[PDB]
DNA sequence: AAAAAAAAAAAAAAAA
RNA sequence: UUUUUUUUUUUUUUUUUU
């Protein structure tokens, strides 16, 4: 239950917490695919918890301490698991035509920083 | 690779013409702008709860400390930070008995129970204001916790506790501050929870609202609001140019009248002859029919803008040269036509749209923290992204909790330079008088206007409401 | 929590300015005492403190 | 427990009388503390004075003379003796001694 | 403009309105709190705004 | 037609204190009659006005 | 000419109050010397304090 | 009576 | 309602086509 070097499926007490992604493309600034990260919970590892309040409480109790360094790596690991090669993957839209999306997200650049 | 530029962190002025980026540090050392000799405080509530208020007022009198002073500055005491006298002696006390407050709470209907519960405070406070010799600058309402459990919409009283108006909202706070508008009295709601919580415990024994580490921040949020409601100036903005007013339009839903009717509210921000900033409300509530329009008909929009230019021309002498209208919703051209006609020729009219719905989440490659607050990604001369929520180094932590969402700032109407627009929004995110924080999520115009809208949509009989935020926040 | 009985030997003769309950009151006392004893002073300038 | 008798005095002058009294009291089976005879050298002397007065000084004896009336050190240790008197609730904790005619 | 009127009732009402409007505006639409409102009044109005 | 009475009557809804002063009751020394003495001279009784 | 005001304190325990008082006294125009005020430390300052 | 792209209202907890 | 923030449910409108 661990792709690359970062975990995606885990436990807290009797609740299995599982990493998930929600994807959608936008074409206004650039043709890009935004991916948002989410945490879901199961009672047995296969059947999700039907109570919305319970799931919300569990995901917030998680999201207490995972910061960037463990959201980004899990997101990239899930994307790399979805990859077809080392540098990209393809959405199957036709028998002969495919939509090539990069497995590496867009980088930006900032001229400012600081230290811990 | 796309370039993102950082706009300078704004500075807010303090006493003696001194500047400090932080508000807590500036007040804790340099004091407020004006001298307010003393705050005569009135307390209305149960006798049992008055003990807690007096104890917490004494607690505030002594300087208090946060666990990590770097993240949140320590509180040097009200008399030191604000150089104004605020003692437990001189509090005008009105008592409500447990029996009287319990006769009304245990009711089947939420609307009438809330109406009568709030009337129980309103009548007493009106009698105090209009029948008693002593003056009360600000009135604190200490409220029990069972009320907060059963004074809110869709809060169902347990059937075992049922013992026994629809033109009013089921919200205690909104209706309460709504019905006092005709009396021009400053009020502040306190929950008996928000006070010395350590008495209140859950099943585990920990306090439900356990703030064992964060007393300093709570005291900072209480003291600044108390000073502002008394008629004092905590801090002022210094980078505002001459001849600029802003206005913030927000649309809220009204359920009492058939058709939501989407009432709109506005707030102003402009410079005044001299240096003293003017930050008041521009409230002429313009009722907007149709279920989901959110766009002003020409007549009421013209009335709004005429009122806004008036309260500037009688306060400075001449008309504004540059206006930055802000709103959560984009403007249709029908509103803009009405706006243009009322304005004179000299003024340059600008309508700016601010939104959060855009799902952008900039992660960094390495590090257990978020993006710096103050960065700006300029999509084009008309649209950009500005992270008003994010990391700032002075408070040592990001204001948001997870990786935050930037603000989509677009000049929907007018022309505007994008840099000046993204420079003033970050400046506006500083002047929160309801809470004393380093900076807030998005500019105060859209949130103070949101508050006044949520309050003014609680009472139907509101006529010419006050334009001062002291009666609202 | 620091009772006057537990003070060090070199202070008990000296008068102790009280900052325990009001810092501003004690600071005003300090300013008045410094003025009375004519401590050398410069013109007030908060910009130096900044 | 407190089983020491402290003899405050003006060190530059009154050493003779204090030494005599300390020797007499030690001979009489009474434990005695004084700077001339029992103070540990190369030690924090004020801290040791505070410790002995606050903790182990059962009885306080002041040698009062024309010098000891205005000496600073005797005044400080006298104030500490007054404070520990308030702490102990003993009005007979301190017995001043008149030496000078 | 108000005082030099033929009707004493109308001039008195206008003078009261002129002050009360500003006082109400200060009370309801201004930030700074005022415990007591002193109304300095000239002498010509005193002599020419009474029954 | 009483300016003072109507004034204090109309400000009642707002529950706001006020005090009406004439300019003569103030530093009267400016106000001089034909003879040259102040009309409302309070030189000997100014302390009572202050009280 | 002696014109500095020394503020002795427990540096890792009483830092905050010393900060507040020193930053206000300096603004008031009173010269203040304290260990927290000066940034960086060396072998010299142990003697410096004394002098 | 669906499509996505735009809206606000309310609740629930966490930590500042 | 000392605040702030992030979610989850809904619901809702507009534009188009049958
Ligand atoms: N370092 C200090 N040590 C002792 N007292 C101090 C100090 N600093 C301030 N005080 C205050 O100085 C005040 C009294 O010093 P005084 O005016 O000269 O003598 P009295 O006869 O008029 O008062 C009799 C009290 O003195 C006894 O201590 C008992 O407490 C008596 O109640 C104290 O209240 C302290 O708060
Ligand atoms: N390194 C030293 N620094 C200061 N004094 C020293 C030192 N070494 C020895 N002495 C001697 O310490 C003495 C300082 O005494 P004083 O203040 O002048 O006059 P008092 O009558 O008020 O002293 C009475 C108490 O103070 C005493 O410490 C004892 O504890 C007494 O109980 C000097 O003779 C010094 O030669």
């Amino acid at each position: 239950d661990k792709f690359e070097k970062t975990m995606l499926v885990g436990k807290q007490k009797d609740k299995n917490w599982h990493f998930a992604i929600s994807g959608a493309s936008k074409l206004y600034p650039f043709p890009v695919l935004m991916i948002s990260s989410h945490i879901f919970f199961t009672a047995d590892g296969k059947k999700l918890i039907d109570s919305s309040s319970v799931q919300h409480s569990s995901r917030r109790r998680q999201g207490k301490n995972w910061w960037n360094n463990t959201w980004r790596t899990k997101l990239l690991a899930f994307i790399k698991y979805l990859s077809d090669d080392d540098t990209s993957f393809y959405l199957e839209m036709g028998s002969e035509e495919k939509v090539f999306v990069s497995n590496e997200p867009v980088k930006f650049k900032g001229n400012v920083s600081y230290n811990i | 690779m796309k370039e993102l530029i950082y706009i300078e962190e704004p500075k807010i002025l303090f006493a003696h013409g001194q500047k400090c980026t932080d508000a807590r540090d500036g007040l804790a050392l340099f004091g407020p702008l004006n001298n307010l000799y003393g705050i005569k405080s009135g307390v209305i509530g149960t006798k049992q709860g008055l003990k807690i208020f007096r104890d917490y007022l004494d607690h505030i009198q002594k300087p208090i400390y946060n666990s990590n002073s770097i993240t949140r500055p320590m509180f040097p005491g009200f008399e030191a930070v604000f150089d104004c006298k605020w003692e437990s002696t001189g509090i005008t006390f009105k008592e409500v008995t447990n029996e009287d407050i319990g006769k009304f709470l245990y009711n089947s209907s939420t609307h009438k129970r809330t109406y009568d519960l709030v009337s129980l405070f309103i009548d007493k406070i009106i009698s105090a204001n209009k029948n008693e010799d002593e003056n009360v600058d600000v009135w604190f309402v200490i409220v029990p916790d069972e009320i907060y459990k059963y004074c809110r919409p869709n809060s169902v009283l347990p059937k075992e506790m049922v013992q026994t108006t629809y033109n009013y909202d089921a919200q205690f706070h909104d209706q309460f501050k709504a019905r006092l508008l005709k009396h021009t009295i400053p009020t502040q709601i306190f929950r008996e929870s928000t006070l010395a919580w350590r008495d209140f415990k859950n099943a585990f024994g920990l306090p439900i609202r356990d703030f064992s580490k964060i007393e300093g921040h709570l005291a900072w949020t209480i003291s600044t609001a108390a000073f502002y409601k008394a008629g004092g100036k905590p801090w002022k903005l210094s980078d505002v140019r001459n001849g600029v007013c802003y206005l913030g339009l927000v649309y809220k839903k009204v359920e009492k009248s058939k058709n939501p009717r989407n009432a709109c509210c506005a707030a102003q921000m402009f410079l005044d002859n001299g240096d003293g900033t003017v930050f008041k409300g521009e409230v002429g509530p313009w009722y907007n029919p149709k279920n989901g329009q959110y766009h002003l008909e020409p007549k009421e929009a013209k009335a709004l803008l005429s009122q806004s230019l008036q309260s500037y021309k009688e306060q400075i002498g001449e008309y504004p040269k540059e206006v930055f209208i802000h709103a959560k919703t984009r403007f249709n051209h029908q509103e803009w036509d009405a706006f243009l006609e009322v304005t004179p020729k000299e003024t340059n009219l600008v309508g700016v749209t601010i939104s959060k719905t855009k799902p952008l989440k900039l992660y960094k490659t390495e590090g257990d923290y978020t993006i710096l607050r103050g960065n700006a990604y300029v999509v084009n001369e008309r649209s950009a992204f500005l992270w008003t929520v994010g990391y700032v180094p002075k408070i040592q932590t990001a204001l948001s909790m997870e990786v935050p969402n930037p603000l989509f700032i677009e000049i929907n109407k007018g022309e505007a330079d994008i840099k000046q627009v993204l420079k003033d929004i970050l400046s506006l995110t500083k002047l929160n008088y309801n809470a004393c924080i380093f900076a807030d999520g998005e500019p105060v115009t859209l949130r103070f206007a949101d508050k006044i809208g949520e309050i003014l949509t609680a009472s139907t009989d509101i006529k010419t409401p006050p334009l001062a935020f002291k009666y609202y926040i | 929590q620091l009772s006057y009985d537990d003070i060090n030997i070199d202070i008990v003769r000296l008068n102790a300015i009280d900052f325990k309950m009001s810092w501003a009151r004690g600071l005003k006392d300090i300013l008045e005492a410094f003025e009375k004893q004519k401590v050398p002073k410069e013109v007030a300038d908060a910009s130096k403190s900044n | 427990m407190r089983n020491k008798i402290f003899i405050s005095h003006a060190t530059p002058d009154d050493n003779d009388f204090t030494r005599w009294l300390a020797l007499k009291l030690i001979g009489l089976g009474y434990e005695v503390w004084c700077d001339i005879l029992f103070l540990d050298k190369g030690v924090d002397f004020w801290s040791n004075i505070e410790k002995v007065i606050r903790e182990d000084t059962c009885k306080f004896l002041l040698v009062s003379s024309s010098y000891s009336n205005q000496r600073e050190g005797v005044l400080k240790e006298l104030a500490v003796a007054a404070k520990v008197k308030k702490q102990l609730k003993d009005d007979k904790f301190i017995i001043p001694l008149a030496i000078d005619e």
